[PDB]
RNA sequence: UUGUAUUAUUUAUAUAAUAGGUGUAUUAUAUUUAAAUUUUAAAUUUGUUGUUUUAUAUUUAGAUACAUAUUUAUAGAUUAAUAUAUUUAAAUAAUAUUUUAAAAUUUAUUGAACUGUAAUGUUACAGUUGUAUGUACCAAAUAAAUAUAGUAAGAUUAUUUUAGUUGAAUUAAUAAAUAAAUAUUUAUUUUUCUUUGUAAAUAUUAUGAACAAUUUAAUUAACUAAAAUGUUUGAAUAUUUAUUUUUAUAUUUUUAGUAGGUAAAUGAAAAGUAUAAAUGGAUAUAACUUAAUAUUUAAUAUUUGUUUAAUGAAAAGUAUUUUAUAUUGUAUAGUAUUAUUAUAGUGUAUAGUUUUUUAAAAAUAUAGUUAAAUAAAGUAUGAAUUAAUAUCAAAAUUUUAAUAAAAAUUAAAAAAUUAAAAUAGGGCAAGUCCUACUCUCCUUUACAAAGAGAACAUUAUAUGUAAUUGUAUGUUUGAUUGGGGCAAUACUAUAUUUAUUUAUAUAGCAUAAGAACUAUAUUCUUUGAAAUUAUAAAAGGAGCAGGUUAACAAGCAUGUGUUUCAUCGUCUCGUUGUAAAGCAGAUUU
């Protein structure tokens, strides 16, 4: 059904849209998409930070830890396991790289 | 007895947004009608159709003008007219053209102009592993063709372009190439480009141009979305702020525009211009003839193929002895000839080329030209009487089977499919291109954007979708060269062949077609409603104009010939005949009362005036 | 036999069989293929309606269609009410605007087909071409033709 | 019943003086100062209707997702696996899930008094079925059952409300920020003149357009009042060129007062939740599926008992034969009736063996040209279909979304009785024609699959296999289970070759023990040609759909001869139109 509303004057009777100052559905989608794109670009303004092992999502953290388990128990620098699930290479130099 | 009132007996299609809602994008085309374009995320925003009708009007460097003079290009195709302006304006662009309007030049020449501008005016330096332009193409043959078309431009303009494919030591060879020669353009598969990026053999620091030659396949799952991932990496690079501002632009050349391509481009590059001519989009050229040959059984297909080859002049070598048969099966038999010999059988040379290739003037809006010589990495070094042919099969096994069968029969054939080793594949393609073999048995490998001289295309297995069929058809019907496509079909492809035949007969686009009879028969409720409204209006017009009816019949005539009567629940028409069950309930109540009375009377008559007693 | 399958809805795109029909460049002489009616109508005919606000002694019938522009706002040249009741029921006739002449009848409405729009039209205003009643024309296209100046060229 | 066994629970429509006139009296509808307003509801219809269906009325019957978790009390993850476990919570609870209705099918059983055969009214044969039919719906009948009730439909009980968007979303299928819409619950005080509905969790989500054109541009409202909207002069008249006459104010929606929580959809009792016990409205509410009752049709149809010429069984009735007149028993059928109507076996011929109103007419049924009888109203009795409906819809005109007594304008429509089908009501998207597809049906060489059987192994009944056959039966036009791209020999380096830049190989790598969870960095452990046919095969009344403004047409005929289509020509000749605004068949209700 249509959401009826308590009126405060005949202007509300003549009114069709409850919020005239609000963009229509298509303009809302356009504005939301533009805002999300701008926020994403602002987030990505800096390079892709190479987060450590402990900061990876739950489905990569344990795999990386198991891959590098032996090196953790036997400590010697220069040991890196070339896992597959790690973060993808960005392609350009970054401040964190 | 069961029901005596129906509005629409058949059932409508579940599809809502389009005719082919259920089909995947990479199997069906997308309707380009404005009604669909309105909801489309790409075709609605920006579409460029105005044209500049001369390269002289186009701002081009003398180097580019000399390059196109060498290529023999003198008049711009409408696609080039529409696309050069926007690519020079440096906007992400989607060029569409019906398989042979010059998309390669359309998206290459402006990009080379921009690269020259960057190198000279802006003086952007050239680094070792940071190329200016990345060009993407699916097949190795297309990669080589693009490498040739880019090498001519590079030799003309001082730029450098490389290309790489699968080899023995792929990693070593590619790394050696990168170490040795710094490059401006790299034509390579997106998979290899991603390999290089992940192994940080190449960098996007100085990359400014991305070009895709087959956007449909590249952005579809048919190629693993490698191009999509590469483009997302490019977008990340553009977003990156600490490096010098590079407004990387993407060009997508696509003979088809599908749901996948349009959605990807619309949702990633919102400010993407589109260059399409809906009137000639998704249709074969006008200089292409079609012949759909039915076969009683799959066995007759080989005989039909032999008949077609003999008719077009690829006569076999008659075998009459065991040694001859053995050598025919074992060793290849290349053809030989020369231009002078063919003539007996450089304006004069160009005229001979026109006559041999069937070139005819290309009739555009208000100007005409003649198709330029093909752009392939293997020139036609050998000429033979027989007409060039290409036979597309269902798969690798069918391709090799047809190849061996023709060789045994006596024809000279080449084979092309992925499973062949690198050397054999190169040799086969080189043979066919140079003309030492006038018949090429292949699969869809060669159907994706190859500029090669083929007089006709045989489909040894009729395609089930418009995409592959139209690509194979366009392989032969170039700018203005005459082309012919035969298609050997069976009972299985009846629906698709009938649909394509009707569409080609009345010259309307193959926007949605399939091999499923239910899909091609059942309408979509709103479309059926529109057609029914038009039909009712036409019937009303005919009744008004021709017939005159009395007052006591006006009501019935208008009800049954001039009124639009909407269905009850189109989603359940297959169950309730498109009529309310309540009205159906009343109708069946009355009819059942009448039928019960009639049955009682009939029983009385048959038993002697009394049913129980008789 | 290899029996295929193709829906009529697919072929309906090419229903027009001429430039005039496909691209509506000229008057549609009972050969219009595609019609655009209102979203709620069921009888599928255009309506050129009038309004009455009093008896004939205060509002003449031709004044009913006074909300529409064109010749209808001018007093008709010929009135056929006082004398007799013509069989066709035409009660008013306007001055010939070229070879076209406009008539108004005292009936609920005659559902004719106009050769310019091509749509069935139900109204009392009918424009006839060079006195030939076989070619009727609705008031909308009559007014448009007069405005464009194509009175003698339709 | 050694507690009306106990405890709770439920419960009937037999029954009837009710009033002698508040509104009008030339026609529009409750509130009496006269006017104005007024002329169904629910579901269906997503092209939102004028489509579709239901409702006579009274009373009653009638449908289930737990709106809430107080001390004993203690709750991780994680790998394919081994294993690893640096490292923050919590109210352990389950049982449910509208309602009516599928052509149903399944199990078990009966029926040959009807009907259809064979036998000579009776006997025998019956639902993988006997001979069109098998006891007044033949996909029979009886008994049991709640099938994917879903991708049929309908119904669905609680007024006075207190917060966001009203046409978006749409990419199948390898390393890509994000579906949106609606609803429910919930979250964030970031600075700039003003203003601004962003986000999360959760539930659901086919209401469905074909062309052309253009485009990197175009049914809602608290009351009172207020209130701003709305027929001549580039001609005419005239004579042989001259005349004529070419702003306002005001009327219906830019406001207050008063009511009154707040910006609209999750019922209310302190009286069995009893200590309460003589004056508790505990008024706490389903317009259409149930049951009963009262009406309309209805002053109705129907009924109407003044005249008789003639069977002696039995199945069949059981209607109280007072004592009807060896043992046992005498009268009063069937079709739902005291009905169309003799049940006839035998058998006989003069028993008068005894219930059919009414004072006309229409209509209806019977009854000396050519190829006149019978059935009335009225007295009396008294059904049935039907029934949303206000005391009702004269008529015309005009119009609105399909008949539109729906709307508006205009106009003027008396009451009763009889007759008359003119309109509406009384099931109907149908008829013909052309195309297309499918079904039924036929056939066999392929597919599945029966059952049955032959043969085989082991020693007249079986077990184990079963390639034949049947083809009863079910199928037999969605091929992306494809194609492409990936090709050990990383790294640094060298050499040769090259279809005018490909191709190929190789030199370098052992070993090393004190600082204690550890630092984006590396392409090295080794795939280079699957020489199609799966998909059972095929032929020509009914069903669905389209078109009816057909289909075809750089043609036709056998290189040549020839315009297309049509206007009702002519005995080859030729006029006219046309190049589509042209040409098949149909054009009926
Ligand atoms: N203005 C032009 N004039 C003549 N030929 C052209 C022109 N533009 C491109 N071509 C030629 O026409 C052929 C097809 O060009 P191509 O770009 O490969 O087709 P596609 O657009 O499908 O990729 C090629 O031989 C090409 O050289
Ligand atoms: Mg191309
Ligand atoms: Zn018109």
């Amino acid at each position: 059904l249509v959401k009826r509303h308590k009126i405060t004057n005949n202007q509300m009777l003549l009114m069709r849209r409850r919020e005239p100052y609000k963009p229509t559905m298509k303009d809302r989608q356009e504005i939301a998409d533009r805002a999300k794109l701008e926020e994403f670009e602002r987030k990505n303004a800096d390079g892709l930070m190479f987060v450590p092992e402990k900061a990876l999502p739950p489905w990569q953290k344990s795999l990386a830890h198991n891959a590098k388990a032996l090196g953790s128990r036997i400590n010697f620098r220069g040991f890196r396991v070339r896992v597959a699930d790690g973060q993808d290479e960005p392609g350009f130099p970054t401040p964190f790289r | 007895v069961p029901q005596q009132l129906k509005a629409y007996g058949g059932t409508f299609s579940r599809s809502v947004g389009e005719r082919s809602n259920h089909l995947v994008s990479d199997v069906v085309l997308q309707s380009l009608s404005p009604s669909s374009t309105h909801n489309s995320p790409l075709l609605s925003k920006n579409i460029k159709t105005k044209t500049v009708t001369s390269f002289e009007d186009m701002p081009l460097y003398p180097e580019l003008r000399s390059a196109l003079r060498q290529l023999r290009i003198t008049t711009p195709s409408p696609i080039q007219q529409s696309a050069v302006e926007v690519i020079m304006q440096r906007k992400d662009t989607v060029v569409a053209a019906p398989h042979g309007e010059g998309k390669t030049l359309a998206y290459l020449l402006p990009l080379y102009q921009n690269m020259i501008k960057d190198r000279d005016v802006y003086k952007i330096p050239l680094r070792e592993r940071r190329p200016r332009m990345i060009l993407l193409a699916p097949t190795r043959e297309l990669i080589a063709q693009l490498h040739h078309v880019c090498s001519v431009l590079g030799e003309a303009t001082g730029l450098h372009a490389i290309s790489f494919t699968s080899r023995k030591r792929a990693n070593h060879r590619l790394s050696r190439l990168l170490k040795q020669q710094l490059v401006d353009v790299m034509i390579m598969d997106p998979k290899i480009v991603l390999r290089l990026i992940r192994a940080r053999r190449v960098f996007l620091d100085d990359l400014r141009y991305v070009a895709v030659d087959e956007a449909d396949g590249m952005l579809s799952s048919q190629h693993d979305h490698d191009a999509v991932h590469l483009l997302m990496k490019v977008q990340k690079r553009v977003m990156f702020k600490h490096l010098w501002p590079v407004q990387t632009q993407t060009v997508f050349a696509t003979a088809f525009i599908t749901r996948k391509l349009e959605f990807v481009v619309g949702k990633k590059y919102p400010d993407a211009v589109t260059c399409i001519r809906r009137q000639r989009m998704h249709r074969p050229p006008g200089t292409l003839r079609h012949r759909f040959l039915p076969v009683e059984r799959e066995r007759e297909k080989m005989d039909t193929l032999q008949h077609l080859l003999k008719k077009h002049g690829n006569r076999p070598r008659e075998i009459l002895t065991d040694i001859e048969e053995e050598q025919a099966y074992s060793k290849p038999h290349y053809l030989s000839g020369s231009l002078e010999e063919l003539v007996e059988l450089d304006e004069m040379k160009e005229r001979v080329r026109h006559a041999l290739e069937g070139v005819r003037p290309v009739h555009w809006g208000h100007l005409t030209t003649v198709a330029a010589p093909f752009t392939c990495h293997v020139p036609r070094t050998v000429f033979a009487d027989g007409k060039r042919c290409i036979i597309f099969t269902r798969g690798i096994d069918c391709a090799t089977a047809v190849y061996h069968r023709l060789r045994g029969c006596g024809y000279t054939c080449s084979l092309l499919h992925a499973a062949l080793p690198a050397a054999v594949r190169r040799r086969m393609f080189a043979d066919f291109a140079s003309g030492r073999t006038n018949i090429l048995c292949s699969t869809d490998v060669a159907a994706r954007g190859l500029d090669l001289h083929v007089d006709f295309v045989v489909n040894f297995d009729m395609p089930t979708n418009a995409l592959t069929y139209l690509s194979r058809a366009g392989r032969t019907a170039r700018q203005g060269r005459l082309g012919q496509v035969y298609s050997l079909y069976t009972k299985r492809q009846g629906v698709i062949v009938s649909a394509v035949r009707a569409f080609l007969q009345k010259q309307l686009p193959l926007e949605g077609i399939s091999n499923w009879k239910r899909h091609m028969m059942e309408p979509r409720y709103a479309e059926w409603r529109t057609h029914k409204l038009n039909a009712i209006a036409r019937s009303y017009v005919s009744l008004i104009t021709q017939k005159t009816i009395p007052a006591h019949l006006e009501r019935t005539y208008l009800r049954h010939n001039a009124t639009w009567r909407p269905l009850f629940h189109p989603q359940t028409t297959g169950v309730h005949g498109g009529v309310p069950p309540r009205q159906q309930q009343r109708v069946m109540d009355a009819i059942t009362w009448k039928a019960v009375c009639f049955r009682r009377g009939l029983l009385a008559r048959r038993k002697g005036g009394r049913a129980k007693f008789g | 036999n290899i029996k295929g399958g193709v829906g009529s809805f697919l072929m309906r795109r090419a229903a027009p069989k001429s430039i005039r029909q496909k691209y509506q460049t000229g008057p549609q002489f009972y050969k219009r293929k595609f019609f655009q009616f209102q979203k709620g109508h069921h009888r599928l005919h255009r309506r050129i309606s009038g309004v009455q606000t009093g008896s004939p002694t205060h509002q003449r019938e031709y004044e009913r269609f006074h909300h529409l522009p064109g010749d209808v706002r001018t007093r008709p040249q010929f009135d056929f009410t006082f004398g007799e009741t013509r069989a066709d029921r035409v009660m008013f006739a306007w001055r010939k605007r070229g070879d076209l002449q406009l008539y108004q009848m005292s009936g609920r409405g005659e559902t004719f087909v106009c050769y310019r729009c091509g749509y069935p039209v139900r109204s009392q205003l009918v424009a006839v071409k060079a006195d030939n009643w076989d070619y009727r024309m609705c008031y909308r296209c009559y007014t448009n033709t007069v405005h464009r100046g194509m009175e003698n060229d339709t």
